[PDB]
Order: C-alpha cells, then structure tokens, then sequence
C-alpha cells in the first residue's frame, strides 16, 4: 500500500506518500 | 522537478542496527522542507507503533524523539541538513545525481 | 458486521472542551466491550497524532483507558463489563431493534 | 468514506468499521 500523510511546518502543509518498496512506486529513469 | 523521491533510512552509525527498521520509499514535493521530513518521521513512527499496539494483545497503550536529517555526500561523509532547506535545494546542493535521494535520520541530542 | 453502534461521550463525564462528535460503528456481535474500549483508545490516539501532524507545532508527544456505559431506566448509566460481547449487551440492556447507543468516559 | 481498524483482545482480532453518518452505512431494518 501507499500511506499518505499530511504534515505542517512553518505554516505550510505537505503530503508524504510512502511505500514499502521502490519497484512499482518510483519512476523509471532509464 | 516538482516531485522528489527519497530512500530514507536510519543513520548507519548514529543509530543502533534494528532489523525492525525498514527502508522507507517516499515521494513528496520538492518544496517540502527538511523540517517537514523530520516531523513526518516522528509522526509515522508513532502511527506505526499505535497500529502495532492495536493489533497486539496489549490492552494498555503506552507509547517520542525529535530527529535530525543527514545526507551522505560524494565524499562519503555525512552532512546535517538545515531544517529550512527545501528538498529541491538539498537535491541540487548535496545529492546531484539522477537517482532517488538517499537520506538518513538520527535523534537530535 | 452485524452489530451497529451509535457511540457518544458520556454526557456528564466528558471534558467540556472536547468534541461531542457522535461515531457510527459496525463490527461483529462477538466483539467484546474490551475490544470497543481499546478501539476507541486507538482511534482517538490516531486522530490526535494526525491533528498534531497538521498543526504548526514542531514537537509531538505520547494516554487513557476508557469505561463503556449504556443508559438505563432511569436517568443513569450502567458500566459494562469488559468481557461482555456486544451481542449480549444489545440483548441484555438495549433490547430494541435499533443501532445500539453506548457511551464512553476515561477510566478514573 | 469508511475507516477500517483491526483491534486485538484476548487473542481474538476484531475488525471495526466507522463512518460519519448512519445513512448509507447502517442497514435498513
Ligand atoms: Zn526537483
């Protein structure tokens, strides 16, 4: 799965998406 | 790029080995700061502990450190990342390679 | 699953400053009161963490166990034993064919 | 829309589902 977490710092909120493996998640750089 | 990929691991020497600590594969915005990442880690660790307690046979929820973020640069040494820096800036200044950015954490103390 | 719950803070044993927001819950009738108390503790803790995550504060932290009640005739609330299944609670105390109304408060 | 959580007590894990309103969640009776 991909967890999604919103985190605020210095009045700006950002989203972190996290997976348990790179394969299928990270983009192809070839 | 507006999006950034991170491979996020405990610092290899500033933290004791822990087989229970998995490498994290993360996507976020280039405009996110190091501060966002450090706060994210604390929140994620706490969420995971809560959910683990939830599924364990423990009826009492016990359940918090602050973290510093590091990058290993070309020299092989580590740089402590300023909390105000965007991950975009970190990538341009310290990583400089076409690969997911490898970052590390250890407690602030 | 088959047991339906309308879950609220104990009207009087609340902390005034806390949300009174009703929760709507489904689970198996075999779930016990202990499961429900623990579920609440976990859900509140998760909600608090996410809230702190979204707040401007940089520092987080680590709370409570809960007692579960059901309203009874008259003008009172009965404490439910943690070993009771929710099915038993509905038959013994609630009885009517409607989602069951339960209440919670921190265990003193 | 629906939150799902597994909670264990006495070596029995129970699944809880929670929503923000009864309609479309609770069953018709
Ligand atoms: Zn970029």
């Amino acid at each position: 799965e991909v967890t999604v977490t919103d985190i605020t710092a210095n009045s700006i909120t950002v989203t972190f998406r996290e997976a348990q493996a790179a394969e299928g998640f990270f983009r192809d750089r070839s | 790029a507006s999006e950034i990929e991170l491979v996020f691991r405990p610092h290899p020497t500033l933290m004791e080995k822990d087989d229970s600590a998995q490498t994290r594969y993360i996507k976020t915005s280039g405009n996110a700061t190091v501060d966002h990442l450090s706060k994210y880690l604390a929140v994620r660790l706490a969420l995971e502990e809560l959910r683990s307690k939830g599924e364990s046979n423990q009826m009492n929820l016990d359940t918090e450190k602050q973290y510093t973020i590091y990058i290993a640069t070309a020299s092989g040494q580590f740089t402590v990342l300023d909390g105000s820096f965007s991950l975009e800036l970190v990538s341009e200044k310290y990583w400089k390679v076409n690969k997911p950015m490898e970052l590390y954490y250890a407690p602030t103390k």
